């Protein structure tokens, strides 16, 4: 899409509709007369494609209302209201942009947030740009959090995101025209290798693909047209749909064969009931000739009886005969069904160990897009963010991911090691309790009129607690962070000395011999300038490979390389890294998924805010205090980074309203 | 509205399957008895048929009889008039047959016949005793 409705599409919104968000600022003009709408559509989207068209600089509302045309810009408060609704929830001057306006000298309001990872800065860089006193509170001595990147010699490898899922409408692609960043697309082509290390010849390997995703849609079928979604209480999971749907698929192709041999009974025996006349008619046959011998041989000259009886013999004898040749002309159309169905018989298995085994790979696949057993995402839901998909090539960056959240960093108040073990919020104003992590006896206090929490969905699910709540969350949010899902995978780094792969495929796979090891190095990625392989660990298998020591880790990968490039080429590596996600304490796992029981509805729920009890009994309702940002809490695009910006950029939002009041809604 | 093309998920087959843990597991090894069930029942008939096929060695080629070709005349010879009567008594009403047998005259003499020489050869009497057996 491009004009000014490119714009709209680029900022994630319908370009001929006022969505939600506005109608709450600016009920006068949905509810008013359809022209009004239009204009200020107009208006929302022209703006967008100013800052769009040029995000290293600042859009002051003087440069918007300038550039806009009558009769757009006849109306400066509908301008300047609008510049303002969308500066205020991020939708434009966010990022890393040259003020033109600097910042006030003195700031009103002071807010703590616990986390630099990616949401928490975006937040951070918002509140400071609206003119607030910001500090950042993290455990770790670097920022970025889930966002790291290897970095040694001229080594360069992400342990945690690294792709970017599109510029289609996606906020990184902003963020990166903003800061350099080395955006290389990722080729699609994937060769699978077999657990003994040749390729999947193409022809099994299209087959079982297909197999794949049209397993996939009946799962689909099965939660939406046949409402398998519940069974003995507990909530059906992908993983037990998939089952269910194989098994319905191995049971056809048995009463495939059931009912095709059992047409060739039903033949056989046609064949044995008119086998018995033909050798009954051959005996009748053999009598009467017999009979009609020793008539005609009572030689002549004879009387009439006698007569007859040769000439009605001889008619008999011909009659049956008549009747066993259209027997044995019947006995040839049966003799020829019964080759044609035992030459075409139906499909001997569903799938073979080899094909099964393969397909498993592509289960590993998706137990790495979603970090988890498939038998734990949602039938139902698991796949409800599909929709939000952006548009365009997947990339990596080359450079490495780091380099964006280090960009975001610039400016910003952050205490580094610095462990927050208690979040204190109450009618008048919220305490965070950190330590230092080096040595935890020295302790932190800090004041503040607001808290923004990203923590990690895996940390805020700790058992005991690694970080309390006074007052307890309430109950509404703690099931909240239960039913959710968390999930795993990790990632080992190899730096070899040459390239010793082929250079023109991005990524290839690895087929595992089990289905209970299928994530175990399932696939490889040549991502990088310098020649470093990356290889994943997925599914089941991540939370056990966490429990085994690098060498042994790295020995496994050398063997799979080994098996599919030949022991001479593959040389010991010289730089090796292994991530332990669900060990790492601040984090406790790599993203969030659906879990089984669990809806987008609960993404929801972790973006509320909380407003704790009035102090003195029979004073009014405070404001909130306490707010969630992070992966977590943005239900239409979870487990990304995209998606951790983005739920920044809205508490940001939400929190100036709260404090520094909305002049964009009358 | 419908399944992909080819999996085969009915909703009563689905109960089936789920209805206890190893509940699929038994329904497909039922399945696999079924199977080896017909399918030596296909040799047995197999077997059996290869038996029923060889008694019938050599069809009935010494058993079959040359061709009698020869014009359908129109009198009645004394001889092809009692082959009649006699063919009327052992073959009922079946007239191909008794033109079979009289061999030189054609089904439509043959009906003629029943009503020209019916008096004459109490047909009537002879047909009711053809209803004796």
């Amino acid at each position: 899409p491009s004009g000014v409705e490119g714009a709209a599409f680029q900022s994630r919104l319908p370009h001929d509709r006022m969505t939600s968000q506005e109608a709450a600022c600016f009920p006068d003009i949905i509810s008013g007369p359809q022209q009004t709408q239009k204009v200020f559509l107009f208006i929302r989207n022209r703006t967008l494609q100013l800052w769009l068209d040029n995000p290293k600089i600042q859009l002051t509302f003087e440069a918007t209302l300038q550039q806009l045309e009558a009769p757009y810009n006849s109306d400066t408060v509908l301008v300047h209201r609008v510049h303002s609704y969308l500066e205020r929830h991020g939708l434009i001057n966010f990022g890393i942009y040259k003020r033109i306006k600097p910042l006030p000298t003195k700031k009103t309001g002071k807010v703590i947030i616990i986390g630099s990872g990616v949401s928490g800065l975006a937040a951070a860089r918002q509140l400071q740009s609206f003119g607030m006193d910001v500090t950042l509170l993290e455990a770790r001595d670097r920022v970025g959090g889930r966002v790291a990147t290897f970095r040694k010699g001229n080594y360069v490898a992400d342990l945690g995101a690294m792709v970017v899922t599109g510029l289609g409408g996606n906020p990184m692609a902003v963020v990166s025209k903003q800061v350099n960043m080395e955006l290389a697309k990722i080729k699609q082509k994937c060769p699978l290798y077999e657990a003994n290390g040749q390729a999947v010849p193409k022809e099994k390997d299209e087959m079982v693909e297909q197999e794949f995703n049209r397993l996939l849609e009946a799962t689909s079928y099965l939660s939406h047209q046949l409402d398998f979604n519940v069974l003995n209480n507990k909530p059906v999971s992908l993983g037990q749909a998939l089952e269910v749907v194989i098994q319905l698929q191995e049971k056809h192709v048995k009463d495939e064969q059931i009912e095709h041999w059992k047409k060739i009974v039903k033949t056989q025996e046609e064949l044995k009931e008119l086998l018995n006349k033909m050798v009954n008619l051959k005996e009748k046959i053999k009598e009467l000739h017999q009979q009609y011998k020793e008539a005609s041989e009572v030689k002549p000259p004879r009387d009439i009886t006698a007569e007859f009886l040769v000439k009605s013999k001889h008619r008999d004898l011909t009659a049956l005969c008549k009747e066993y040749d259209e027997l044995a002309e019947t006995q040839g159309k049966l003799e020829e069904k019964l080759q044609e169905l035992e030459a075409n018989p139906p499909s001997d298995v569903y799938l073979s160990s080899r094909d099964r085994q393969i397909l498993d790979w592509h289960f590993a696949n998706l137990e790495f897009a979603n970090a988890t057993p498939l038998s734990t995402l949602s039938l139902k839901h698991w796949d409800q963010d599909d929709d939000f998909e952006f548009t365009g090539s997947h990339l990596t960056v080359r450079n490495g991911y780091s380099c964006v959240p280090v960009a975001l960093a610039e400016g910003l108040d952050i205490k580094l090691n610095t462990a927050v073990r208690q979040v204190r919020y109450t009618a008048s104003g919220c305490e965070v309790i950190a330590v230092n992590t080096r040595s935890t006896s020295q302790t932190f206090i800090y004041k503040c009129d607001a808290v923004l929490c990203t923590l990690p969905l895996g940390v805020l699910k700790q058992q005991p607690p690694a970080v309390q709540f006074v007052p307890p969350l309430p109950e509404w949010k703690t099931s909240a962070v239960q039913r959710m899902g968390f999930g795993n995978l990790n990632k080992v780094v190899l730096c070899f000395d040459r390239v010793f792969w082929d250079p023109s495929v991005n990524l290839f796979g690895h087929v595992g011999s089990t289905t209970a090891s299928r994530g175990e190095l399932f696939l490889f990625w040549n991502l990088y300038k310098a020649p470093i392989l990356l290889a994943l660990v997925a599914g089941e298998a991540a939370g056990i490979m966490e429990n085994i020591s690098d060498d042994v880790i790295v020995g496994r990968c050398l063997a799979i390389l080994k098996g599919i490039f030949g022991s001479s080429a593959v040389p010991q590596p010289k730089e090796t890294v292994v991530s332990r996600w669900r060990a790492d304490p601040w984090a406790r796992g790599s993203y969030s998924y659906v879990a089984a029981g669990s809806s987008g509805n609960d993404y929801d729920l972790m973006a509320q805010p909380i407003t704790p009890g009035p102090s003195i009994p029979g004073a009014p309702q405070p404001i909130p205090r306490l707010f969630f940002a992070g992966e977590h809490t943005i239900r239409n695009y979870p487990a990304t980074v995209h998606g951790a910006l983005l739920s920044g950029l809205r508490e940001a939002g939400r929190i100036a309203d709260q404090f520094l009041g909305a002049m964009y809604t009358l | 509205r419908k399944p992909p093309k080819g999996m085969f998920l009915s909703q009563e087959d689905v109960e089936a399957v789920s209805a206890n843990a190893t509940a699929a597991t038994t329904v497909l090894r039922q399945l696999d008895m079924e199977l080896v069930s017909v399918k030596r029942q296909i040799q047995n008939i197999k077997q059996t048929n290869s038996a029923l096929k060889e008694k019938l060695d050599g069809g009935i080629e010494p058993y079959r009889l040359p061709e009698v070709i020869q014009k359908c005349n129109a009198r009645w010879t004394t001889e092809e008039q009692l082959l009649a009567v006699q063919a009327i008594r052992k073959y009922g009403r079946d007239f191909q047959a008794i033109s079979d047998v009289i061999g030189n005259k054609s089904v439509v003499q043959v009906k003629n016949f029943f009503v020209n020489y019916r008096r004459r050869f109490n047909i009537d009497e002879v047909l009711q005793e053809w209803e004796a057996e």
